[PDB]
């Protein structure tokens, strides 16, 4: 089972349902597509990468990389999604 | 939260399986946090401790929390291995860490202003 | 071993994993369940190279240590004559404050 997370610029990210349920905000928006008017694609793609990263490592754990150019926007999205 | 004055020696290996400079912290017999010399990433150190003693570990530069043997490390009866690793930070806290390291103490909401200023701190975690 | 992938076409991106020993055709079956298109109407690409249905992902350079969860590998997708491989880039981040 998969869900669709659409960024503000139209990009359609298709991730597993249980991966998206990590964020409580997304579960409320599903209860199956979610449109994010404030999150561009270069931020939402990192969020989905964090879903896989979180489910896999929850062996030695590597650092989750965040480029400095996307840190501020990813911070706002993570704060809103509470993930 | 204090160490037990057991006087029973316990051999311990501080093993840093993290990309951070680990700062070991010993909680003395009055609960006060005591810092020890830091461990570069991927390096180990055999240290002399005692049974019932309390150890926690942080990032030496930012005091970010770290896990030892998946929070508190208590040397037991024999050496004991203390595996220090990166936890799975929340995406928000991980973002706060990166922003903290690029800006000195932004077009962001007022609630996130206080989050950036609420630095990780040993005394704050001890009350927790 | 698990490899972690982004299967991308146009403005579509699928985050999924697969075994390093699984085949290109078996990956097309995964796409089939999601996008409702049979494998015969699918072309898979590593960069610009067309992938053969019988070759394993590991043979095609999708290894567990390069296709990581926090940095997944990109597999190009193209639907069917066959369209040309088109992958819309992600938006650009702003200037550093
Ligand atoms: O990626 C983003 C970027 C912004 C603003 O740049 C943003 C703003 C509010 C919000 O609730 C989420 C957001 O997510």
């Amino acid at each position: 089972m998969y869900v669709k997370l659409i960024s503000s610029d139209g990009h359609e990210f298709i991730v597993k349902r249980e991966h998206a349920l990590t964020s409580g905000t997304i579960k409320a928006m599903l209860s199956n597509e979610v449109n994010f008017r404030e999150i561009p694609s270069h931020v939402l793609s990192k969020v989905c990468m964090y879903f896989t990263y979180k489910v896999r490592y929850t062996t030695e754990i590597p650092e989750f990389p965040i480029a400095p150019e996307i840190a501020l926007e990813l911070l706002m999205a993570a704060n809103f999604l509470d993930c | 939260l204090r160490s037990v004055n057991s006087r029973e020696p316990s051999q311990v290996i501080f093993c840093n399986r993290s990309p951070r400079v680990v700062l070991p912290v010993w909680l003395n017999f009055d609960g006060e946090p005591q810092p020890y010399p830091t461990l570069p990433p991927g390096t180990g150190r055999r240290i002399h401790s005692y049974r019932g003693h309390l150890w926690l570990f942080r990032d030496a530069g930012t005091h970010d929390g770290l896990l030892v043997n998946q929070e508190l490390f208590v040397p037991s009866l024999n050496p004991i291995f203390a595996n220090i690793t990166l936890p799975v930070y929340t995406l928000k806290e991980r973002c706060l860490q990166v922003v903290r390291s690029l800006v000195k103490p932004l077009d962001i909401v007022r609630s996130l202003y206080e989050d950036l200023e609420d630095h990780p701190n040993v005394q704050k975690d001890l009350e927790r | 071993m698990d490899v972690f992938l982004m299967i991308r076409r146009h403005k579509t991106t699928i985050f999924t994993d697969a075994k390093e020993s699984s085949t290109v055709f078996e990956l097309k079956r995964i796409v089939e369940g999601i996008l409702k298109r049979p494998p015969d109407e699918q072309r898979l690409y590593k960069d610009d190279q067309l992938l053969d249905d019988g070759k394993t992902l590991g043979e095609c350079g999708f290894t567990s240590q390069t296709a990581r969860p926090q940095a997944p590998a990109t597999v190009g997708l193209a639907f069917r004559t066959f369209e040309a491989l088109c992958i819309e880039p992600f938006s650009s981040p702003p200037e550093l404050p």
